[PDB]
DNA sequence: GTATGAAAAAAAAAACGCATCCCGGTGCCGAGGCCGCTCAATTGGTCGTAGACAGCTCTAGCACCGCTTAAACGCACGTACGCGCTG
């Protein structure tokens, strides 16, 4: 009889926890019924985005498994994702290979 | 006897630990400096080694960022070499210090 | 019997598996992951709440999130957003 | 001495290496050990007193990855 | 039938009377003032909120208050303010 | 059209001498305009996307204070 | 007869002069006829508060002249005492204000 | 300006050697998935009020107009700063 709110929207992110989360973090007095649905699917959403361009970097490398260096190569390479995790640091990340031209041999 | 000319190498390293992610830190040395400078604030403190880990990965992340800035300042002024004063360029526009 | 930690891993895996089944992910990406989701979750709500608090509303609806993702997100990746956000809302209040 | 020094100058020649400089004047190892210090001070004196609030003993990795968030240098994969 | 609109101005001039009695404020300059204090009051609140939520403990108490001053303020003025908040809270729990 | 240009060199002049410039190459003028422009775009944006959430038609200075704020550039005395 | 002051002479005066001040530095009209044209892109038929305009105006020439103090830094880093577009670049460039 | 040889600077060619990339090869451990327990989301009913909506009031934001004068524009001149080259 009784099924998730998640399943309803047809998203994998729990949004009946959401939607606790939203109401014991003093967010505001009241959450509309609406809201913890949308927000779990843009956090589902950005999720994707990240790992299609993770795994992309796993396969890049002859790896099945993501590891930080992957998450990492596909954000700074990503305009938006960048910008987006902008003041972000990622456990063992390294950084994107870049030597400044003039600092090569001729 | 065989000798790379001055630079050869540096570039080598530069790929090598740009391909690569551990932490350049020694580990001890560094969990040291850290309980070192706690005490100032508290002594007899205790510390999660992943409270340690996260506070070297924090500082090698934030220094290889400065060193970035700071080889452009240096390369700005027409130089390859980075010195001191690139570096204070680089926070003072970062606005890490006035 | 430790302690119930919750985690968003599980959905992590679940996205996963979609966007690349035949792909795995190392413990310490799945905490990345879980840090990036907490986050962005925290800027939205945050964002979402002082848009309600301006407007003199006690409530924050799908419209404060929508509205909040808008300011957030740069161009390309809030359209996509809003899009999964307003198809998920529309599917769950058709599903009553 | 004490832990400092600890900071070795070919550690800090490989974390600029990862920054892609190729030549590094003497005066830097200094300089950098300076800064890096006060990084620590600002970070881990926010971290204590998070530490201190939750009546603890012990420093968190929480303590450290909500300290760097306010110093504006957020950090994923040690929680939160 | 006007706006009936709130501020901090009243409690600016009395302070400004107390430290420079003979200086006035022009409005502009008031304007900055109130600004600045609905600013470093939502910072503090802020961090107080947080501090709450990170211990889970519903009650934001002048304990938390004194911790968000700690680490928003740098050392002089925040060794100043703490004081000033400690006195405060001393004398009126003293006046009952 | 182009505004942009009611932006002229003598007054971006005035802006980088209270900036403590004493040499202003040719180029920079142009230059400013660019930057100055995507810094209104980026603010407005953000303040017309509050006016919008408010079902208003009329752009307030709070909006664009609120806008400032999220752009980590806060502003004093408009309401703050 | 003539008289001229050598190049910089003035431009320095003007720096004093300026900083000694705070009035506004761009014409508020053809600033506001911009801030409108801008604010079309995101939607026409839009009203202001002049209140509102005047913030932007404040908040924009506070943030130029600041870029311009860093700027003139870049500059001189280099060994020169001319602004010039690289020297922004750099400046914004290290403020993660672009890539 | 046709022909000159003498070095100087650059360019190519042929060899000595270190590093790096590929492999296939072996063992270790964490990724992955299953199982049982549990408490956190779901359900279905009651109650309180936030806020959406229409009707009204008047703020202040728009447009227009003409006058004065400050700022913008242009042009001319000549300096001093950028910038390349050298030791
Ligand atoms: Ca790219
Ligand atoms: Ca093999
Ligand atoms: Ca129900
Ligand atoms: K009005």
């Amino acid at each position: 009889k009784a099924k998730t709110r998640s399943s309803r929207a047809g998203l994998q992110f729990p949004v009946g926890r959401v939607h606790r989360l939203l109401r014991k973090g003093n967010y505001s007095e009241r959450v509309g019924a609406g809201a913890p649905v949308y927000l779990a699917a843009v956090l589902e959403y950005l999720t994707a985005e990240i790992l299609e361009l993770a795994g992309n970097a796993a396969r890049d490398n002859k790896k099945t498994r993501i590891i930080p260096r992957h998450l990492q190569l596909a954000i700074r390479n990503d305009e938006e994702l960048n910008k987006l995790l902008g003041r972000v640091t990622i456990a063992q990340g390294g950084v994107l290979p870049n030597i400044q031209a003039v600092l090569l041999p001729k | 006897p065989h000798r790379y000319r001055p630079g050869t190498v540096a570039l080598r390293e530069i790929r090598r630990y740009q391909k690569s992610t551990e932490l350049l830190i020694r580990k001890l040395p560094f969990q040291r400096l850290v309980r070192e400078i706690a005490q100032d604030f508290k002594t007899d403190l205790r510390f999660q080694s992943s409270a340690v880990m996260a506070l070297q990965e924090a500082c090698e992340a934030y220094l290889v960022g400065l060193f970035e800035d700071t080889n452009l300042c240096a390369i700005h002024a027409k130089r390859v070499t980075i010195m001191p004063k690139d570096i204070q360029l680089a926070r003072r526009i970062r606005g890490e210090r006035a | 019997k430790r302690s119930r930690k919750e985690s968003y891993s599980i959905y992590v895996y679940k996205v996963l598996k979609q966007v690349h089944p035949d792909t795995g992910i190392s413990s310490k990406a799945m905490g990345i992951m879980n840090s990036f989701v907490n986050d962005i979750f925290e800027r939205i709500a945050g964002e979402a709440s002082r848009l309600a608090h301006y407007n003199k509303r006690s409530t924050i609806t799908s419209r404060e999130i929508q509205t909040a993702v808008r300011l957030l997100l740069p161009g390309e990746l809030a359209k996509h957003a809003v899009s999964e956000g307003t198809k998920a809302v529309t599917k769950y209040t058709s599903a009553k | 001495r004490d832990n400092i020094q600890g900071i070795t100058k070919p550690a800090i020649r490989r974390l600029a290496r990862r920054g892609g400089v190729k030549r590094i004047s003497g005066l830097i190892y200094e300089e950098t050990r300076g800064v890096l210090k006060v990084f620590l001070e600002n970070v881990i004196r926010d971290a204590v007193t998070y530490t201190e609030h939750a009546k603890r003993k012990t420093v968190t990795a929480m303590d450290v990855v909500y300290a760097l968030k306010r110093q504006g240098r957020t950090l994923y994969g040690f929680g939160g």
